């Protein structure tokens, strides 16, 4: 009850405050106004063209390694358990293997963009 | 009584936009220099509440420091029509005022009041950065007397 | 003045609180310093006008006045030459 | 010069100051002048719905001591 | 130049510097705004005699 | 003669090898960089303030423009036209005839102050000291109309700058 | 009294974020042999208070392109989100008092990216759409080294909680035993703040404002209000991580007090910090990170889960 | 963002100035030279004067040519300030701008208390300069002297060993020797490619061949070379101050030939020759001999010149401004190759671009 009676909170006092923004003022709404930024002269091609990602091979490798934080987490809890040398092996191994995969992507030139 | 709290309320909107006065960041010639100076440790308009902001969506001024010419002229409407308002335009020097000391060539345009509004003028070749100072204050004081408010209540 | 000050902030002036009629407590102005002590404010010399005054002239302003942009004061330009081609009048008698 | 600086980290460090402190009193207010009883896991969550219980008046920061057995 | 003992100390060690020695802000060591009035020279051509022009 | 700027060979001995890595490691460099804006927290400030302090300025300054007269009060210009010739942006209009006492006097002096490039050339061509550029810089309008000045306006200016224009004059005519 | 004491947190975080402007624009000027603001008002006190009443009756723009509804969700979620980051936090007593704080902070930071994505994205401009790809890029590149710095660090007192992190350092700082770790972890609170020298997301030499270039009025006060409330809240977690405060139950105000000044101590280094360096190339970031911390930061996490079994100092569960 | 091509376009600033020219006396078209390069306004007042000065046949006093070089150092430091501050403001470095920006401060009233303007002097003119030093000065400008070299010691601190530096500006815009020569390129640009080329030794004009100073040379031919150079060349530039303190000879300050340059107004007022011309020198003007020349300086962004054309009469027939930031500009798209767009703000600072004189 408590969580949520603060989240709306939170969120119930950003609201107001965009509202106020677009009501409180006075406003003089025309063409040139409101068209695109482009530091004065007018933009040539439209922003929703593709726009090539040059770290795109860096960003797949994000979603894995992300992966391992879910798997890494645990261990505050895993060094608790009365099989110390179970853990602690299977720890220091996913977290090798973790670094197997840096050390193979960074040699072969993996982390480097494209040019 | 409606009058008295829409003068308060008026002074107190002219006080929240004289001191938080925010210029584009936009400098054409020579004249942008002396602005720089302006921002420099001597003057620090920044002490005044006078903060550049590049985007000109989050500016309250216009300051044409330089020469405006036929090809950038376009350019500076456009910065101008996409400032939300209320907005005020102040020209810097000779060039920005009327021409200058290229009133006369065929690709200057004759004082930037032909493009946009100005509301204050800063004479000089370049203004010393206490004479744009002294316009930026005059500015201040210019919103310090606008009766928006007290005008709305009377219509 | 305070020489101890570094050079720039070593002499100040404050501002009356009324000056030609005009109220300023709150609205001081830079142009409400009279010539004579704006040479020494400015550092232009080191004698003030009450060490050194200015030489007197019976057509210079006795009274100082600030900058009247803005106000009824202010100056409209004009041309100051008198017409050039006079116009012809026409009689104002009938020929008949 | 830079002590001119200060005023506005008080008004600052204050502002700061304030939702640490206002918790600690509001806490003490809601539950009879202690510590709100921290729970994070169903031992303690139990031992705090039989305190409601045993207080009689259905809450659970009221303790009842050795006056109230006999 | 009014800064006290320990805050000199304290901005000389931060930057490895003696700062009080080069002070970026001036103070009585400038020249006086009141100067004497000069006497400047005049140049080589300011002759009563063998100076006629087609000659220079 | 010459110098190399990025010419040098660091060293290799391991001392000199273990000192660049506990820089590298421990940002030595970096933290150098953070005592040297510490230092400058901790000096005066060189700002003025403005408008009750002033910037300071010498008596060759170009500022605002004014008219003379002599101590009899009788208008220093004479209608020579030397400012008008040699003004680089044509900023001054002239016009001129015999005054009612056969005097030659102006009957237009315009400056368009928006044309002028505040130059001095003028004050260095007038043969009389007519034609100054005074000391006052805070001179900015609302309007551009307002910075088209006639004679009257430079008249005006002349009589109320005086006191200080002579000042300045006295104190900088013999390096003219 | 609950709504009450959410008051009494989210009001007051929005008067320290009011005047944290002021106070970096005075620090920031007298780094730079200036002032800063000191007119308005006695030593500038009332230029905050001037600044959002300018903001919030200055005419706010939908752009003409613009998808309007995420372009007006991106403001409301940055500032609803930067204001939540607060509940779990022990100053002493949390308001919400969580059991996995730690990781709830972990995912309420990352859910505030996507206001810059999707302001970016909205507004239907190329400086925005650069800004809002440099987050992706950003956040690439701490987000795994940042988690397993906490991890490292959660080893030794043995739990998500933030509370617990009181107990665990009543002895000693966690600065002593794990300075190499706080090393990175500060570095990666200015990356994960878009703090100077990482402000690459809006980028203003570069991209002159960035993910937000065509937002006026109150809808840029709640981007600027969120950004700094976030600087504060990422410096008070860094206090409580490893620099603890002994808190003492009969006198709980001198715990806020201590951590008070820890917090502003740490606040005020991010507007040191940005008074002297440049700013890292973007993917000069992502090698940054990933070739420098990572390969560390994986070192040091198997070291931090063998010490504690090798030294018989494993933390309670509870 | 990898930058796949460059196309600068120029003339937002062009307002006509070689076309102006034209219709002016070259007394008239003086005050034009301060507003190129409005960085280095004496230095392009002294390109102008020496090329009029050429075309007269006639040379400045010797004690013109000091105070010319005096201030020719003096606005190089105005320069290599902004220059190096500006490009340190654009890569996010933006302390430095405001320490030295209070020393442009102390150098813009060097300038007012010579001519009354701080920046467009139009002090340096053709037959010497216009005024004498006032009395007093040169102690100013020992004093200020004094304590450059710390200032500049301050802003190495900020910059040449910080790693964050070295990132934004090592192995970026790499510019061969070669390259350098044939796209047009001088000064720095030529100097950080490790090109052993300076005009004030190779073609040394007033009285620097009289002072002594070392030229940088960079090894790498990138920015964090060319940024090293323009540190040092400040240096540099107090060294020949110091020398210029000293060395001041007295005399006149103008040609002493009142067909060239006005006579001083005691004169004026009580001499016929000398009030016909000042009459003629401040209507008519000079004339210049026919003749056609190329005169350039070693300018503070590069090789400054002006092609100036004379056919006999008081105002100039052509003249062609050689702005160095022209060339270097063109050679923008070379030296974006396989960079981002955050090197390409690296590159422009580099360059020291001024859009007064490219565009002109
Ligand atoms: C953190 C702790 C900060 C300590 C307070 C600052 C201080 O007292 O510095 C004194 C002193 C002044 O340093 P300084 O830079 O050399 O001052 C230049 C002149 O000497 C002295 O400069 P001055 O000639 O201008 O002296 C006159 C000035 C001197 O005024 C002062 O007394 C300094 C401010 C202290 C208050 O008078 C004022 O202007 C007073 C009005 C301004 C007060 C603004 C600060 C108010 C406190 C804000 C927090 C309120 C809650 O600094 C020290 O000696 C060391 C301070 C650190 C140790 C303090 C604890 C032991
Ligand atoms: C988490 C919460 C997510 C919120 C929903 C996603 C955001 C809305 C959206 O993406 O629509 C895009 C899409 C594009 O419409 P558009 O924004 O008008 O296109 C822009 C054009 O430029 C059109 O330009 P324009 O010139 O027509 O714009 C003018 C308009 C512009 O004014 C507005 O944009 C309205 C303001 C939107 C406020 C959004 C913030 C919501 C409150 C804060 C909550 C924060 C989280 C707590 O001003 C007005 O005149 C207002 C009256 C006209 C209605 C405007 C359209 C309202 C659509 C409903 C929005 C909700 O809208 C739709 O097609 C509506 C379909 C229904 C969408 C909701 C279902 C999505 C499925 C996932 C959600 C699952 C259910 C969870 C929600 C239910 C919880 C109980
Ligand atoms: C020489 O050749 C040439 C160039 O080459 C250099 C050129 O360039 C140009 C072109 C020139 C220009 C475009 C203009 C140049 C002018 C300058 C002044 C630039 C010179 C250098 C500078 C360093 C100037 C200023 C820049 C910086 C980086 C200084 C840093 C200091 C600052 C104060 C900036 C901002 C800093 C901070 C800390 C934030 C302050 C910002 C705000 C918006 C204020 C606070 C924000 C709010 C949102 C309000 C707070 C409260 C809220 C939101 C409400 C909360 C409370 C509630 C109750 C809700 C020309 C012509 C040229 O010829
Ligand atoms: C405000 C109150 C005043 C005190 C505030 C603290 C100021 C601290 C910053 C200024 C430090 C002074 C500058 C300095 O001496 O640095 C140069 C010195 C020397 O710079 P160096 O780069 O020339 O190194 C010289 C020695 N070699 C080359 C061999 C490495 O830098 C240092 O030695 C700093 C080392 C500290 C490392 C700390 C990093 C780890 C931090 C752990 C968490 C804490
Ligand atoms: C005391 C009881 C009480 O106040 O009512 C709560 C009441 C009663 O208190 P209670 O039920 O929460 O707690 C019990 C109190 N004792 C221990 C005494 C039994 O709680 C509610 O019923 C819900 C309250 C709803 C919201 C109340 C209004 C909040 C808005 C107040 C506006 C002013 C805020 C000022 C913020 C200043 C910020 C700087
Ligand atoms: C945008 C507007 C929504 C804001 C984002 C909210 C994200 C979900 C919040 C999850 C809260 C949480 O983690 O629990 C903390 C903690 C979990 O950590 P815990 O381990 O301390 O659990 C506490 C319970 N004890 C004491 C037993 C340990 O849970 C709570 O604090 C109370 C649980 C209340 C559950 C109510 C959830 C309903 C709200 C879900 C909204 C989902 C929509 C999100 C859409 C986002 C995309 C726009
Ligand atoms: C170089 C740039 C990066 C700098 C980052 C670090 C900047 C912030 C460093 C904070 C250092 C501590 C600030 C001391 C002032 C706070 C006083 C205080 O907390 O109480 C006294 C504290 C003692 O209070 P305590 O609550 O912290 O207790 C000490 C720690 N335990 C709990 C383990 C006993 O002592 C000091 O901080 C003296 C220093
Ligand atoms: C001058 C340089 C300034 C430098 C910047 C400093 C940053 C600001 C400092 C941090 C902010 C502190 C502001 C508050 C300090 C005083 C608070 C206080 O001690 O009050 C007494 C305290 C409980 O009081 P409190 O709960 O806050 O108010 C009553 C609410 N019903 O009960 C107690 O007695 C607790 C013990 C307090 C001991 C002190
Ligand atoms: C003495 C200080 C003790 C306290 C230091 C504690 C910090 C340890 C981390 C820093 C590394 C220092 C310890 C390494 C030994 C240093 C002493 C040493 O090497 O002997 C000195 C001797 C003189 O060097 P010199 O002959 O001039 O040239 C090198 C030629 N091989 O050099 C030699 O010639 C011997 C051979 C040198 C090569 C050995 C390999 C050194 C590099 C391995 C990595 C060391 C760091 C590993 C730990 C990393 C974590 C910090
Ligand atoms: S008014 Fe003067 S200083 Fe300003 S841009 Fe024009 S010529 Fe340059
Ligand atoms: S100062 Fe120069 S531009 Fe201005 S009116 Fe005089 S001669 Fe003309
Ligand atoms: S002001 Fe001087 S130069 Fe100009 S017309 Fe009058 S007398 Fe001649």
């Amino acid at each position: 009850m408590n969580l949520m009676l603060a989240l709306l909170t939170n969120f119930t006092l950003a609201t107001l405050l965009v509202i106020i923004a677009f009501w409180l003022p006075q406003l003089n709404v025309y063409s040139e106004k409101t068209s695109p930024y482009e530091c004065g002269f007018d933009p040539m091609g439209s922003a929703r063209l593709p726009f090539s990602m040059k770290f795109f091979l860096v960003a797949i490798t994000f979603l894995l390694f992300d992966l391992e934080i879910a798997l890494l987490l645990p261990l505050p809890w895993a060094s608790q358990t009365a099989n110390l040398n179970t853990m602690l092996t299977m720890a220091l191994f996913l977290i090798i293997l973790l670094a197997v995969s840096l050390a193979y992507e960074w040699t072969q030139k993996g982390l480097e963009w494209t040019e | 009584r409606g009058e008295y709290v829409v003068a308060k309320l008026d002074d107190l909107i002219n006080w929240a936009r004289r001191s938080s006065l925010w210029p584009m960041t936009f400098g054409l010639a020579c004249c942008a220099v002396e602005m720089m100076h302006m921002a420099a440790p001597r003057y620090d308009m920044d002490r005044f509440g006078v903060v550049f902001r590049a985007s000109p969506r989050q500016s309250d001024v216009m300051i044409v420091a330089g020469t405006l010419t036929n090809k950038m002229a376009p350019a500076l409407r456009k910065v101008y029509d996409q400032m939300p308002e209320p907005r005020y335009v102040v020209s810097m020097g000779s060039c920005a005022n009327g021409g200058g000391y290229y009133h006369y060539s065929y690709s200057v345009v004759r004082g930037c009041d032909r493009i946009v509004p100005v509301d204050i003028y800063v004479p000089g070749c370049p203004p010393t950065a206490e004479a744009l100072l002294y316009g930026i204050l005059q500015l201040q004081k210019k919103i310090k007397r606008e009766k928006r408010l007290r005008i709305w209540y009377r219509r | 003045e305070d020489n101890k000050q570094f050079f720039g902030r070593h002499r100040w002036v404050i501002y009356t609180t009324e000056m030609n009629g005009k109220n300023t407590f709150w609205d001081v102005d830079g142009s409400m310093v009279p010539p004579e002590w704006h040479r020494w404010l400015h550092c232009m010399t080191d004698d003030p006008p009450t060490v050194k005054p200015p030489t007197a002239r019976k057509f210079i302003w006795t009274n100082h006045k600030f900058n009247l942009s803005g106000t009824p004061q202010q100056y409209v330009p004009y041309s100051t030459t008198r017409k050039k081609i006079q116009e012809w009048v026409p009689p104002s008698t009938p020929y008949k | 010069m830079w002590f001119e600086v200060l005023p506005g980290i008080a008004v600052m460090g204050v502002c700061l100051f304030i939702p640490g402190m206002a918790t600690a009193r509001i806490h003490r207010f809601s539950n009879g002048g202690k510590e709100k009883r921290v729970a994070h896991y169903p031992y303690q969550w139990y031992l705090m719905e039989r305190d409601r219980r045993v207080s009689g008046v259905n809450r659970s920061y009221v303790s009842k001591g050795l006056e109230n057995i006999d | 130049a009014s800064a006290t003992r320990f805050i000199q100390w304290l901005r000389n060690w931060a930057s490895g510097r003696d700062l009080q020695a080069k002070l970026q802000l001036r103070y009585q060591e400038i020249s006086k705004r009141t100067q004497p009035p000069p006497k400047l020279p005049v140049g080589p051509s300011h002759k009563l005699s063998n100076n006629y022009y087609c000659t220079r | 003669t010459y110098k190399y700027v990025n010419l040098r060979e660091p060293s290799m001995d391991m001392k000199s090898v273990t000192d660049r890595a506990a820089q590298t490691l421990l940002w030595t460099e970096l933290i150098r960089g953070l005592g040297m804006t510490l230092s400058y927290l901790f000096r005066e400030p060189a700002t003025i303030n403005y408008p009750f302090e002033k910037g300071p300025l010498s008596p060759r300054f170009r500022g605002e423009h004014a008219l003379r007269r002599y101590p009899s009060g009788e208008e220093r210009c004479i209608a020579c036209k030397l400012c008008e010739a040699v003004c680089p942006a044509q900023a001054i209009t002239i016009e001129a005839e015999p005054r009612a006492d056969g005097s030659r006097r102006t009957t237009r002096y315009d400056i368009d102050m928006t044309k002028c490039i505040y130059c001095g050339f003028c004050q260095e061509a007038c043969p009389v000291d007519a034609i100054v550029e005074g000391p006052n810089f805070e001179f900015s309008t609302e309007t551009h109309e307002e910075l088209l000045y006639n004679k009257e306006k430079l008249l005006n200016n002349g009589d109320k700058w005086e006191a200080e224009i002579a000042a300045n004059i006295q104190a900088d005519y013999l390096y003219r | 009294m609950f709504m009450i004491n959410i008051l009494m947190l989210i009001i007051p975080i929005l008067l320290a974020v009011a005047f944290l402007t002021l106070v970096e624009r005075k620090v920031l000027g007298y780094m730079q042999l200036r002032k800063g603001p000191n007119v308005v008002g006695p030593y500038g006190l009332l230029q905050p208070i001037a600044d959002a009443i300018k903001l919030f009756i200055k005419e706010p723009l939908r752009p003409a392109t613009s998808s309007a509804s995420m372009f007006i969700l991106a403001p409301i979620m940055a500032l609803g989100l930067a204001l939540t980051m607060w509940i779990p936090l022990p100053m002493p007593y949390p308001l919400i008092n969580m059991n996995l704080g730690v990781l709830f902070m972990l995912a309420m930071s990352s859910l505030a990216v996507y206001s810059i994505l999707w302001s970016g994205w909205a507004s239907n401009s190329k400086y925005a759409l650069i800004g809002a790809l440099r987050a992706v890029a950003q956040t690439i590149s701490y987000e795994v080294t940042l988690a397993i710095i906490l991890l490292s660090v959660l080893l030794m007192s043995g739990s998500f909680t933030l509370s617990t992190l009181i107990t665990t350092q009543e002895q000693m700082w966690l600065i002593l035993p794990a300075w190499p770790l706080a090393m990175m972890w500060f570095i990666s609170t200015l990356a994960e703040t878009n703090r100077a020298p990482f402000d690459l997301t809006e980028g203003e030499s570069e991209l002159v404002s960035g993910f937000n270039v065509e937002y006026a009025a109150g809808p840029f006060a709640l981007f600027f209000m969120a950004e700094y409330a976030n600087i504060i809240m990422m410096n008070i977690f860094t206090a409580i991580l490893f620099l603890g405060t002994s808190h003492n139950p009969h006198m709980p105000e001198l715990y806020t007090i201590n951590f008070t000044i820890k917090s502003l101590l740490l606040t005020m280094s991010f507007l040191w910090i940005r008074a002297s360096y440049p700013r890292f190339r973007y993917d000069q970031l992502m090698h940054l990170l990933w070739k420098n911390f990572l390969p560390l930061t994986l070192a040091l996490c198997m070291w931090h889960v063998s010490l504690p079994i090798l030294t018989s100092g494993i933390p309670p569960q509870t | 963002e990898m930058v796949r091509k460059c196309d600068p376009h120029i003339g937002l600033l062009h307002r006509g100035t070689e076309k102006l020219i034209e219709y002016k006396t070259y007394l008239q078209a003086l005050p034009y030279f301060d507003r190129l390069d409005y960085v280095s306004m004496m230095c392009n007042e002294q390109a102008y004067s020496l090329a009029v000065e050429k075309l007269l046949n006639i040379r400045p006093p010797p004690r013109a040519q000091w105070i010319r070089v005096l201030f020719g150092e003096i606005t190089r430091l105005l320069n290599h300030i902004m220059a190096v501050t500006t490009h340190a403001l654009d890569i996010g470095a933006m302390t430095p701008f405001f320490w030295m920006f209070e020393e442009r401060e102390k150098m813009f009233e060097f300038y007012e208390r010579v001519s009354g303007a701080r920046m467009h002097a139009a002090y340096v003119r053709p037959g010497g300069v216009h005024q004498d030093l006032p009395l007093g000065l040169m102690d100013d400008i020992y004093e200020f002297s004094k304590n450059f070299s710390l200032r500049i010691d301050e802003l190495e601190e900020m910059l040449t060993n910080n790693r964050i530096w070295r990132n934004r500006t090592v192995d970026i815009g790499i510019v061969t020797a070669e390259d350098a020569l044939n796209y047009g390129f001088s000064g720095v640009m030529l100097r950080g490619s490790g090109i052993q080329w300076d005009l004030r030794k190779t073609q040394p004009y007033d009285v620097y061949d009289q002072v002594e100073f070392d030229v940088p040379i960079g090894s790498r031919g990138d920015c964090y070379d060319r940024y090293l150079c323009r540190v040092e060349e400040m240096r540099q530039s107090i060294r020949i101050i110091s020398q210029c303190l000293n060395k001041m000879p007295p005399g006149e300050i103008k040609v002493d030939d009142a067909k060239v340059s006005p006579p001083k107004r005691a004169e004026m007022k009580t001499s016929m020759e000398s009030l016909i011309h000042h009459f003629k020198l401040y209507t008519e003007g000079y004339q210049v001999p026919p003749g056609a020349t190329y005169t350039a300086i070693e300018a503070p962004k590069g090789e400054f010149g002006v092609y100036l054309v004379s056919d006999g009469s008081s105002r100039p027939y052509r003249c062609k401004i050689k702005a160095p930031g022209f060339a270097h500009l063109a050679g923008l798209d070379k030296m974006s190759k396989g960079h981002m767009l955050a090197d390409v703000v690296a590159i422009i600072g580099t360059q020291d671009i001024v859009f007064g004189e490219v565009d002109r």
